[PDB]
DNA sequence: AATGTTGTGTTTTTAACAGACTACATT
DNA sequence: AATGTAGTCTGTTAAAAACACAACATT
C-alpha cells in the first residue's frame, strides 16, 4: 500500500514535476507524512496534499 | 509488430541491422583480439539515441531522462562521455 | 573508418537513427517512459547471438571478448532467455 | 594426463539511484 | 505565487566486478 514519489505523483489528478513534489514533501505539504527509507521516500496510497 | 525498425522497401528490425553489422565487423577481423566488443558497440547505439531524444524533447533533460526512464544524473553523465554539453 | 557498418556501407548509428526518427513518427500521442532498455533489449539480444556464434557457445571467450565479467554476461544470457 | 570451462558461490568495487538545494526560467 | 529546469551536490544501494573452486569438458 506504500507506493514511492514516482509512482504516487502518477496516480494524482495533476501530476507535477519531481523536483516540486520533493519540495513538497520536504515542506510537510503532504499528510501523511512520508517516511524515507533509505535513498527513496514511500508514500501512503491515501495521502494528498494539504493545502496550508 | 516490431517497434523500432528501419526502411530497407521493407521494414527490417533494428536487431536485424545490428546482426548484419557485427557479421560485417567479425568478417573485418583479420585475426585481431578483440577485448571490449561490448563498449565499442554501447558507444555506437548510445550516443545517436541521445541526439535523438534529446532533439525530440528540445534539449530538455529532465523530460529526456524521464523519456528513456534513466535517472536525470546519468543522463547528463551519459551525455558528458559522449561530448554533447 | 567506423568498425560496425551495415550495407554503400552505412554506419550502424545511421541505422539507429533512422529507427527511432520511424519510432517518434509512429506515437499517436502515447507517453514513453523506458525508451532506453527498449533500445538496449533490442541491441543486446543480437549482439549476444554473435559473440555466442563466434566463440561456438564458449561463454568465458565471449565474456572477454566483450571486456565484461562471465558472471554479467552469465546474467545477460539468463534475461533474454539464452539458457 | 594435462588443461580449459562451466556452474555457483563468495566479497569487493563500480555505477545507478533518489534526493537536496540554489539560481533562474516558465507558467 | 507556484511550478519547471539546469547545475551541483549529497546519501543509499544495486549492478558489476574480482575471486575462488569443485565439478565436468576439452585438448
Amino acid at each position: 500500500m506504500y507506493l514511492t514519489l514516482q509512482e504516487w505523483n502518477a496516480r494524482q489528478r495533476r501530476p507535477r514535476s519531481l523536483e516540486t513534489v520533493r519540495r513538497w514533501v520536504r515542506e510537510s505539504r503532504i499528510f501523511p507524512p512520508p517516511v524515507k527509507d533509505g535513498r527513496e521516500y514511500l508514500f501512503h496510497e491515501s495521502a494528498v496534499k494539504v493545502d496550508l | 509488430s516490431d517497434v523500432l525498425t528501419v526502411s530497407t522497401v521493407t521494414q527490417k528490425p533494428l536487431r536485424d541491422s545490428v546482426k548484419q553489422a557485427l557479421k560485417n565487423y567479425f568478417a573485418q577481423l583479420n585475426g585481431q583480439d578483440v577485448n571490449d566488443l561490448y563498449e565499442l558497440v554501447l558507444a555506437e547505439v548510445e550516443q545517436p539515441l541521445l541526439d535523438m531524444v534529446m532533439q525530440y524533447t528540445r534539449g530538455n533533460q529532465t523530460r529526456a531522462a524521464l523519456m528513456m526512464g534513466i535517472n536525470r544524473g546519468t543522463l547528463r553523465k551519459k551525455l558528458k562521455k559522449y561530448g554533447m554539453n
